[PDB]
């Protein structure tokens, strides 16, 4: 009946098609290029990337999350290690270079694997029981902390390890020290949860980059209203409102008729009559100074020089809450509302001038108990600006996680050591073909130690094999690579700390997207 | 030839020919679905033309995204869809089933063989066929309180045990039972919501008895108001309250500076008004559907309260019903019997979001899942896999019947018919026997796609069902067969009834036509 | 260069020696630029 070409998809004749062994040793291949790129990127020896955007900006990073992000990709497993990353990044703050390096070290594990004729749904149930037992081992090996405001140095010392990988370590003891003491003045401690709209970052180019500091108070992009107002206030009283300085308007149609001479002096006395009652109202409850969110009127603004009292214009609404919440006021929306127990206190006010430009800043300082909490941050580039702020992002993630759990384990490459040793005593004892796949999985784990040696310009086999051989014939997981060459091989004494949830978290989220990827085995897809 | 009859480019096709390219393109679309069927199944990814990408091993939704235009071949889809629509498992087994049975006929129809004896032939394999089904099913009459949620247990987890969220089933089937054991006497699959947060563990998953909700934009102020509350009372409103013109229609004139101070304060006071009318009935937490200004905000934070504005009305008919409540359009009356009542309400945070749970409920006829994953396809097949359980459970609840899986029916009705069609005499005899070896597909793919030898186990399973083994079918870890009723592989009766009718429908429809016609554009 | 495509059409990457080749040219060459007008004998 001669079956000559007979249609069954639309643009049949442009559309490809992948099957079998084939497409997925090409996910593999270009799972591994990814994990390639990021591999010199981690440890305190790490190098950076220049990502140059679409519109030409230019950004030097070194997060794993932001690198992946800024790339523009087409292959869809590339895409599926971008939004691997983004989600450890989402949840943990830190170690969002590590998961993707494990995932693509898995995937290059399952290789041989597959060529020796394993079904891959076999590869997965290993991978999947050699986690659970590595997870399971992990928090046996993981020792307490202590969480509060006297002693502060463990959390110091965290901070002090998270910040050692970026450029901000020239000073990182101080932006370690910057961090934690934001983090515990935030921090709600019964609930066990922290609010990042409580802290407000920002940066100014220029200075140097150890002129950041911290301030208990509030800091704005803004100036008083009258240019021949002082400059500064040593017992304020701030009065917060939402209403503009102008006479009342209906929100509904409106008309006021004016069918006389009368009329127009009345309305012309009472124009200047509801000015006058106004300043009065506000001078009246004892303030001082005054903070509006929109505009005032050329009378008002000279009504408020004239009477002592100074203002400030046009701030924004997460600046007035932040202001409310610093200086213990209130918001109140209308004039009559204003009393004496709705006015917030402030130690100093002051109007801060940078260099040889026009700008000017607000600073809000010595409040009492203050919930609101800001980062000045410095520096002679753009970059540096962003690069600071991002670590600083990434030490404040890692003391909310300290909060919200208290236990720790040490870094430098002990823990996936010690974890891959009990993966291979556990699979010793399975005989039912599953041993392949828990070993490969135990040689795959150890990819991050041979990763650090080689950034650090030793050799990795031999370095590795010295270290695993230490920590079978003693009995301590805390030896890992010594990366800054101090002479000793204990990571509790070079005090090198990590969160346990980040490594459960980084170990659990790899084998659950390797056992994504190792399910597909076709794809279909439009040709150009 | 000077005028001619249609229109210039209609394009006709009629006779044996036209028939055998039919089946032949249903062949291909069985294919593309073949192998995702069994423990040992794999899932295929597409990609649309904008670029986003999609992965999934459920039947339906993979015929669905592939663009298929064959008049013969979209029978297929349709039969998918209907089954997808009734029962919502076992989408795949009805493609095999259908495309088997044309293949299997095909010879008969290029020997010249009348269609319609053919039909025939199906009609009555297929009564004979879901007459067997109903007779052999299991059911218990009155068989308990715990071996009623048992049974939809083993029914959950043997829906789930071909997904992407297999190892952790015995996980999830529990919860998914749960949650059909409080959705009343309608089972309205609205009252069961799916939320979905990237970044977590598979098992950080939860279930909340209650209800839960994203936060919503906020104005100055929100920060300054409590977080925790232990017997709040609800307002749930469809009242928008802000400063702002009572009618699109007003127009006000005014003659005096006296009377226009007046109409400045009359709006104050009606917002006010509003406000006290609430703040007087006892209420903690507020929810409207409709806008809550930054005036409004303020004066509750004042008070020690929690509002939220522009809810989603799904979530909040969904609060209204696990709380108790009413959605009030007017504050004129808000009595103790309008307002709601939860155990302890919260505002949370999940990996990077902030979400509004109350909870504490036990008069609630409502849940919701939190599901954590990877990446946005990693939760949307989760969800598909959860849907399949649901509806599955569902199903179950009502009529209880169960026949084991595996393959174990499969080959007992193909014996059944098998030795009917040796009493009846003529081509009838051979089409019945056509019939009866087109249900051997299901266990050959299982065996294939796990890997081992088809015809060893196909042939030890004959044995084993025409000697005596009602229940006996394939053993996918020991690699061999095994009493599939004894092994907790169990299934609703409705699916493999419903599959057999509607590949049928489908054989028939698709044997009977004669010619096809293309008109031009 | 692995054969499978990672980018799209039009990305670019530079690695470990070209990159440093095309950092260090850009950096010298802005430094030539303006060497001249240094000190009290500089040109405009
Ligand atoms: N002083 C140190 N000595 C040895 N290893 C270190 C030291 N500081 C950090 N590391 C290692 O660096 C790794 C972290 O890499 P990093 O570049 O910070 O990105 P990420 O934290 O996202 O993985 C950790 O595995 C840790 O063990
Ligand atoms: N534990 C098990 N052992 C053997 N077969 C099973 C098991 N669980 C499910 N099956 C089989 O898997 C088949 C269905 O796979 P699936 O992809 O769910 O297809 P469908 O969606 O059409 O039901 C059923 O025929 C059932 O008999
Ligand atoms: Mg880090
Ligand atoms: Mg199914």
């Amino acid at each position: 009946e001669y079956g000559r070409p007979f249609l069954i998809i639309k643009d049949q004749d442009r559309k490809s098609r992948l099957m079998g062994l084939e497409a997925l040793k090409s996910h593999i291949m270009a799972a591994k290029a990814v994990a390639n790129t990021m591999r010199t990127s981690l440890g305190p020896n790490g190098l950076d990337k220049m990502m140059v955007d679409k519109d030409g900006d230019v950004t030097v990073t070194n997060d794993g999350a932001t690198i992946l992000s800024m790339m523009d990709v087409d292959h869809q497993i590339a895409k599926l290690m971008v939004e691997l990353s983004k989600s450890q990044d989402d949840e943990i703050g830190d170690g969002t270079t590590g998961v993707v390096v494990l995932a693509g070290a898995l995937l290059e594990e399952a290789e041989q694997l597959l060529d020796r004729g394993i079904h891959p749904i076999r590869i997965a149930d290993g991978y999947e029981q050699a986690a659970r037992v590595a997870i399971e081992h992990l928090d046996k090996i993981s020792d307490s902390v202590l969480v509060d405001i006297k002693d502060t140095e463990p959390l110091i010392q965290t901070a002090k390890t998270t910040l050692g990988s970026k450029v901000v370590n020239s000073c990182h003891r101080q932006m370690a020290e910057i961090a934690v003491n934001a983090v515990l003045t935030v921090a709600d401690m019964e609930r066990r949860d922290v609010d990042f709209e409580l802290i407000k970052v920002e940066g100014k180019v220029g200075g140097r980059l150890e002129d950041t500091k911290l301030i208990k108070g509030v800091i704005v992009d803004k100036d008083f209203s009258h240019p021949q107002m002082p400059k500064k206030v040593e017992d304020a009283k701030i009065a917060i409102l939402t209403c503009p300085f102008e006479p009342p308007k209906p929100k509904t149609k409106h008309k006021l008729d004016v069918t006389s001479v009368e009329d127009y002096k009345a309305l012309q006395k009472y124009e200047k009559e509801k000015f006058e009652e106004m300043i009065q109202q506000i001078k009246e409850t004892g303030a001082n100074l005054a903070i509006c969110q929109w505009g005032f009127d050329d009378e008002a603004n000279h009504l408020l020089l004239q009477n002592n009292l100074p203002a400030v214009r046009w701030v924004g609404g997460p600046e007035i809450e932040l202001i409310a919440i610093a200086t213990g006021g209130r918001i109140v929306p209308r004039f009559s509302e204003l009393t004496a127990e709705k006015l917030g206190f402030a130690g100093l006010v002051q109007e801060i001038s940078f260099g040889t430009t026009k700008d000017k800043m607000l600073v809000i300082e010595q409040c009492k108990n203050s919930r609101a909490v800001t980062i000045f941050i410095r520096g002679g580039n753009k970059m540096i600006i962003e690069e600071a702020k991002r670590s600083l992002h990434d030490a404040l993630c890692v003391i909310r996680n300290l909060i919200r759990d208290n236990r720790v384990v040490y870094g430098g490459g002990a823990a996936e050591i010690s974890c891959a040793l009990a993966v291979s005593q556990e699979a010793d004892k399975c005989p039912t073909l599953e041993q392949y796949a828990m070993r490969a999985f135990a040689d795959a784990l150890e990819v991050i130690p041979m990763a650090l040696s080689e950034n650090s310009g030793m050799n990795p086999i031999q370095t590795m094999t010295e270290v695993r051989a230490r920590q079978v014939k003693e009995m301590n997981p805390a030896l890992g690579i010594d990366c800054l060459h101090k002479g000793t091989n204990d990571m509790k004494q070079q005090h090198v700390i990590e969160t346990l949830i980040g490594k459960k978290q980084q170990i659990s989220l790899a084998t659950q997207m390797v056992r994504m990827i190792l399910k597909i085995d076709d794809i279909r897809k439009p040709g150009e | 030839t000077p005028v001619i009859l249609l229109k210039e480019g209609t394009d006709s096709s009629q006779g044996i020919p036209q028939l055998v390219s039919n089946i032949s393109a249903c062949q291909v679309i069985a294919e593309a679905v073949r192998t995702t069927l069994g423990p040992r199944g794999m899932d295929k990814l597409i990609v649309d033309g904008r670029g986003k990408a999609t992965i999934s091993n459920d039947g339906a939704t993979i015929l669905k995204l592939l663009d298929v235009v064959h008049p013969a071949a979209k029978t297929l889809v349709d039969i998918a869809k209907s089954q997808d629509a009734e029962v919502g498992d076992g989408t795949t087994s009805v493609t095999l089933l259908a495309a088997e049975f044309l293949k299997q006929v095909k010879p008969y129809v290029e020997e010249g063989l009348h269609p319609q004896i053919i039909i025939r032939a199906f009609r009555t394999a297929t009564q004979l066929a879901v007459n067997k089904i109903k007779e052999i099913a299991v059911t218990v009459k009155k068989a308990d309180k715990v071996e009623q949620r048992k049974l939809l247990e083993k029914c959950a987890m043997t829906a789930l045990s071909s997904k992407l969220i297999s190892q952790q089933k015995a996980f999830f089937a529990k919860m998914v039972v749960d949650a059909v054991m409080m959705l009343d006497d309608l089972l309205q699959l609205k009252m069961i919501g799916i939320k979905k947060v990237q970044g977590g563990a598979l098992e950080d998953s939860q279930l909340v008895a209650g209800v839960a909700f994203k936060k919503t934009f906020s104005y100055a102020g929100f920060e300054m108001q409590p977080k925790k509350y232990h017997n709040p009372k609800i307002a749930l409103l469809n009242v928008e309250l802000e400063l702002k013109a009572e009618k699109d229609n007003a127009e006000i004139r005014v003659h005096t500076v006296e009377d226009y101070q007046a109409i400045v304060d009359a709006e104050w006071n009606i917002l006010y008004d509003k406000l006290e009318k609430i703040h007087h009935s006892g209420a903690k937490v507020v929810l409207s559907k409709l806008p809550i200004g930054d005036v409004a905000t303020q004066y509750f934070a004042d008070r020690d309260m929690f509002c939220a504005g522009r809810v989603p009305e799904e979530d909040l008919k969904r609060t209204m019903m696990a709380c108790g409540g009413s959605i009030q359009t007017s504050v004129n009356a808000l009595s103790a019997d309008v307002l709601g009542r939860c155990q302890v309400f919260e505002e949370t945070q999940i990996g990077g979001e902030r979400y509004n749970f109350f909870t504490g409920c036990p008069k609630a006829k409502t849940c919701t899942f939190i599901l954590r994953g990877g990446a946005e396809q990693f939760m949307e097949e989760t969800e598909r896999s959860l849907h399949d359980a649901i509806m599955i459970v569902r199903r179950a609840i009502k009529n209880d019947s169960v026949v084991a899986g595996g393959g174990a029916i499969e080959m007992e009705l193909s014996k059944y018919l098998r030795d009917y069609s040796r009493t009846i005499p003529g081509k009838q005899q051979l089409l019945i026997g056509a019939y009866a070896k087109a249900l051997e597909i299901i266990p050959r793919q299982l065996c294939d796609n796990a890997g081992f030898d088809a015809t060893n186990i196909l042939n030890k399973l004959r044995a084993r069902h025409a000697q005596g083994g009602t229940w006996y079918g394939v053993d996918i870890n020991n690699e061999d067969i095994a009493d599939n009723f004894e092994a907790f592989v169990w299934e609703p009766a409705m699916v493999r009834i419903n599959a057999l009718t509607a590949a049928s429908e489908a054989a028939c429809l698709i044997v009977s036509v004669d010619e096809t016609i293309k008109n031009p554009r | 260069l692995a054969p499978v495509n990672i980018f799209k059409a039009g990305a670019d990457e530079e690695r470990a020696e070209t990159a440093r080749l095309t950092s260090f040219i850009g950096a010298i060459a802005i430094g030539d630029l303006v060497k001249s007008t240094l000190g009290p004998k500089g040109m405009d």
